[PDB]
């Protein structure tokens, strides 16, 4: 089975997290014909009838729609692999920013720079394009792996099911499942919304009702809850479920929702938007170029 | 020439019966809004709301009962919850806070949706068209 | 004549290298060229100071950990707080697993494919798989030498990929007894692999030099690199920075940096090419990581690494200028990295409850910088009172290796070509085997 690999707009952490398999990468690859790979093989060209394409990053740059639609010809079964290529990723964030102001920072207004002519690197670069937008948005994605990088034996199984003949199935439940801190039998309360450095949390309870910002109730859940086992809320990673478009959108209804529950009826409703000065960094961290409203005007 | 999209939500018991009222008894408003009906103001959710502007919405517009007359006693305190971080995270998103509307109107009020639906037609017409569709289609 | 390699491979991050001629049939232009840039530095405005060490780490999927901390640090210079000794020693462990996962990886996984088989046509051969095939051993230990290290982390980090325990203060989490128990017993054959490593460098360099490669894009330069006491350090310190001829020309603490360090751009490339503000674009060109840290360096903190340096001093000098040999000198940090991974452990205060810092008031200035496996990282942050990002900098080590890797690969084709024709599979490796030499993470370098 012709299996191939390329990166776009993403960081090589999916590819790095293949590699994460260890022993049994030598196993998979005993298993797979790995015909194209940029980071472990010098076959430049994407050679033609590939059965299997793991496609890393989102469509930040013009090179990265023309290898989308190469990859997309040459394989029978293309995989968004990653987040980035699924949802966008943290790239993503640079949409709430004009191409142009993100090119006049890194290669003009930064202090460490010294561009006297003032200007933008053109030749034999290609363009950004308008957004980051995920790999769906520009060709056709058959199944997808989500995580900021998906684990390794994640990785391991979606390979394994296609090389098997078999359709892959990703995990359907919400983060909270893997997570084990403990929950209140009542159900959620969020008295006061309190920043990752304010205050000391208690390692048992559940993050959300601490009034910490804890994506793990608006996230997929298959990487196995480390940070808030490691004392830290969930920044939703993994992306949402399989019933939610827009995890940011669904996150903050949550959120909303039960804050001040226990006084309901007089809670004041200023208080968390108020308290919350950054909110697109807050639910749109890895997922802003598939939110129904991905970009800032 | 061009004419505001605007998309309305609106609770069975009372807006929705107050949107009734006003065609009753023949209050005149704008053609620009095209409302859903809920059981609840409750079932909207930001979900909802940023799908509208992204498939084109001038406009979006939620009505239900008056806090302390919810037919479900207290769905509607959710919902205001959640359209007041909303409103800043549409700011954030360079959508203008006033091109969302958020009332409590109830069954019998046709003469109040009348007039909301006349100042937020007026609110959006100003405003002009949101670009968002125009920028995604790019 | 135009002929380009693209894209480079076995490096992270899009990049090519294009070789012109003129009508007469001679070298016309050889440049190297960075294809890619997310535009971190601007996005990172308006975010939440505190949430930076979320964001940075998804800069490159190879060096997350780096970015973590250094970020970490820089969180900690806004808000006036200094993070409890456990909490040093915790990270610096973090730091420590993470370039023994990223040295191995390199080595083994991106440049032995070019120090094993020089002079090969085979492209299906030129990769690890093709290592594997005649050398089993080799890769099962590269691999043991990742799955440790990025173990290391997995624990202290919290995740092997993008690490999260690094918070305000100090760490999220406290390292228990029965973990530093089982990652010191697991520390001992971490250090056992690196020697070998080490030795089967030795190795793979003499076929180098049996071919006359070891001289590729050879070019004498400054060095910079983090010393503590003089003492080669990659989490605390401070920058030092030395001559052609070896004489300590700088030494400062990383706040300072925008006073020695400058960033030109040009139009052929998203990477820029930074040298030393004072020297000048042309005399103030300064290479970073692996050698450079090495010739900075009076010693090495561990005593087995030492040994081998000593050695590695006697045979070719201080400083050394060698592309090459930054491969070498990448496989004497491995040894030092697992050896201290095993010093920090150790040391009963990893175990400690005392891990985090109230923060106090925010101060809008925050810098904080640690040397990543590839080169001296700072991340410099400018915020408000509420402590959201104003503006932000970010001098990524392999960025400070771009005018070597242009200047390398011409030097390359300079000694190899003279006509198209010359221009063949293996000499076209050869320039690929120079870029490779420096370790270059390119979607780092331009973030
Ligand atoms: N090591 C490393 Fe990164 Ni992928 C680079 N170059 C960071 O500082
Ligand atoms: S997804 Fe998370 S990990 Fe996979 S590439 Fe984009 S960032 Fe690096
Ligand atoms: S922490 Fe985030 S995930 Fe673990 S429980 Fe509380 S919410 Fe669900
Ligand atoms: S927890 Fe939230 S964040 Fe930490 S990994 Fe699983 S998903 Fe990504
Ligand atoms: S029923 Fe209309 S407000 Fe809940
Ligand atoms: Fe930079």
């Amino acid at each position: 089975v012709k299996i191939a690999t390329t990166w776009l707009g993403g960081c090589s952490g999916c590819h790095i997290s293949l590699l994460d398999l260890h022993e049994e990468l030598l196993n998979l690859l005993e298993n797979v014909e790995l015909v194209h790979c940029p980071v472990l093989m010098d076959v430049k060209e994407i050679p033609d009838e590939v059965e299997v394409a793991l496609i890393e990053g989102g469509i930040r740059n013009e090179e990265n729609l023309e290898i989308a639609k190469e990859m997309r010809e040459r394989a029978k079964i293309v995989i968004a692999f990653g987040t980035c290529a699924a949802f966008g990723g943290v790239p993503g964030l640079g949409n709430l920013y004009s191409n142009d102001e993100l090119l006049d920072k890194a290669y003009k207004t930064t202090i460490t720079t010294k561009n006297d002519d003032g200007i933008i690197p053109n030749e034999e670069v290609p363009e950004l394009v308008s957004r980051v937008k995920p790999l769906s948005e520009v060709i056709e994605v058959d199944y997808f792996i989500p995580g900021c990088p998906p684990n390794p034996e994640m990785i391991a199984e979606v390979v394994k099911a296609l090389l098997e003949g078999k359709e892959p199935e990703l995990p359907k439940k919400n983060l909270c499942e893997e997570c084990a801190r403990k929950k209140s039998e009542e159900g959620v309360a969020i008295e006061t919304i309190k920043r990752n450095y304010e205050g000391n949390p208690d390692p048992e309870k559940c993050l959300l009702e601490q009034g910490y910002i804890c994506l793990g109730i608006a996230t997929r859940e298959g990487c196995g809850a480390p940070c808030p086992s490691s004392g830290v809320p969930c920044s939703g990673c993994s992306g949402p479920t399989d019933a939610v478009v827009d995890q940011g959108a669904k996150m903050i209804s949550a959120l909303c929702s039960d804050f001040g529950i226990d006084n309901d009826r007089d809670v004041d409703p200023m208080i968390l938007p108020k308290s919350i000065k950054d909110k697109i960094g807050s639910f749109y961290k890895f997922t802003l170029p598939s939110a129904f409203v991905p970009i800032r005007l | 020439e061009w004419e505001p999209k605007i998309i309305g939500f609106c609770c069975n018991w009372c807006t929705y019966g107050g949107a009734d009222t006003a065609g009753v008894g023949r209050m005149q408003y704008p053609p620009s809004i095209r409302i859903i009906r809920v059981m609840c103001s409750g079932r909207i959710e930001p979900s909802l709301i940023l799908k509208a502007f992204k498939e084109g919405a001038d406009g979006v517009f939620v009505g239900g009962c008056h806090l302390g007359d919810c037919h479900y006693d207290s769905g509607n305190y959710k919902w205001q919850r959640r359209v007041m971080m909303l409103y800043e995270l549409l700011e954030e998103l360079g959508i203008e806070k006033e091109r969302l509307n958020h009332e409590w109107i109830s069954a019998s009020e046709g003469e109040k949706f009348q007039n909301t639906m006349k100042d937020f037609y007026n609110k959006i017409e100003a405003l002009g068209p949101c670009k968002l569709k125009e920028e995604l289609d790019k | 004549v135009k002929l380009s390699v693209e894209p480079v491979t076995r490096v992270e991050g899009h990049g090519k290298i294009s070789v012109s001629f003129d009508d007469s049939g001679n070298l016309d232009k050889v440049r190297f060229h960075v294809v890619e840039v997310r535009g971190f530095e601007k996005f990172l405005e308006g975010r939440y100071v505190e949430d930076a060490p979320i964001y940075t780490p998804r800069i490159c999927g190879i060096c997350q950990v780096a970015h973590h901390l250094a970020s970490a640090k820089a969180v900690d210079n806004v808000f006036g707080v200094k993070i409890p000794e456990t909490a040093e020693l915790l990270r610096n462990l973090m730091h420590q697993g993470a370039t023994v996962h990223s040295h191995a990886l390199h080595f083994y996984m991106l440049a032995a494919p070019d120090l094993m088989f020089p002079t090969t046509d085979d492209v299906l051969k030129r990769n690890l798989m093709g290592i594997a095939k005649e050398h089993p051993e080799i890769i099962k230990d590269a691999i043991e030498l990742r799955k440790a290290g990025q173990n290391v982390v997995r624990v202290v980090g919290g995740r092997a990929i993008h690490p999260v325990t690094a918070v305000v203060g100090g760490q999220s989490k406290s390292l228990k007894e029965e973990e530093r128990d089982e990652l010191l017993k697991l520390s001992e054959r971490t250090i056992e692999l690196s020697e070998k490593s080490i030795e089967v460098g030795k190795k793979l360099l003499e076929n180098i030099k049996d071919e006359d490669l070891l001289d590729i894009g050879y070019f004498e330069s400054a060095h910079m690199g983090m010393v503590n006491n003089g003492v080669h350090d990659l989490y605390d310190g401070k920058l030092r920075v030395v001559n052609s001829e070896g004489k300590v020309e700088y030494e400062f603490d990383p706040s300072e940096y925008m006073n020695y360090i400058a960033e030109g751009v040009k139009p052929y490339s998203y990477l820029k090419f930074p040298y030393l503000k004072d020297k000048g674009e042309e005399d103030g060109i300064y290479r970073v990581n692996t050698l450079s840290r090495l010739n900075v360096s009076d010693k090495m903190a561990t005593p087995l690494a030492q040994k081998y340096y000593d050695e590695f001093v006697k045979e070719f000098g201080k400083p050394c200028h060698h592309p090459m040999l930054f491969h070498y000198a990448r496989l004497i940090e491995l040894l030092s990295s697992a050896e201290m991974v095993k010093e920090l452990l150790e040391n009963d205060k990893i175990v400690g409850e005392d891990i985090r810092a109230e923060p106090e008031e925010v101060v809008g200035d925050g810098v904080g910088c640690v040397e990543a496996p590839r080169g001296t990282l700072i991340h410099h942050f400018k915020t408000d009172d509420d402590g959201i990002i104003t503006d932000t900098n970010l001098v990524v080590a392999t960025v400070q290796n771009n005018p070597a890797m242009d200047i390398g690969v011409r030097k390359v084709a300079e000694k190899y070509i003279k006509a198209p024709e010359d221009a063949t599979p293996q000499v076209l490796n050869y320039m690929e085997m120079l870029i490779r030499a420096y370790d270059p993470c390119l979607s780092c370098a331009t973030h």
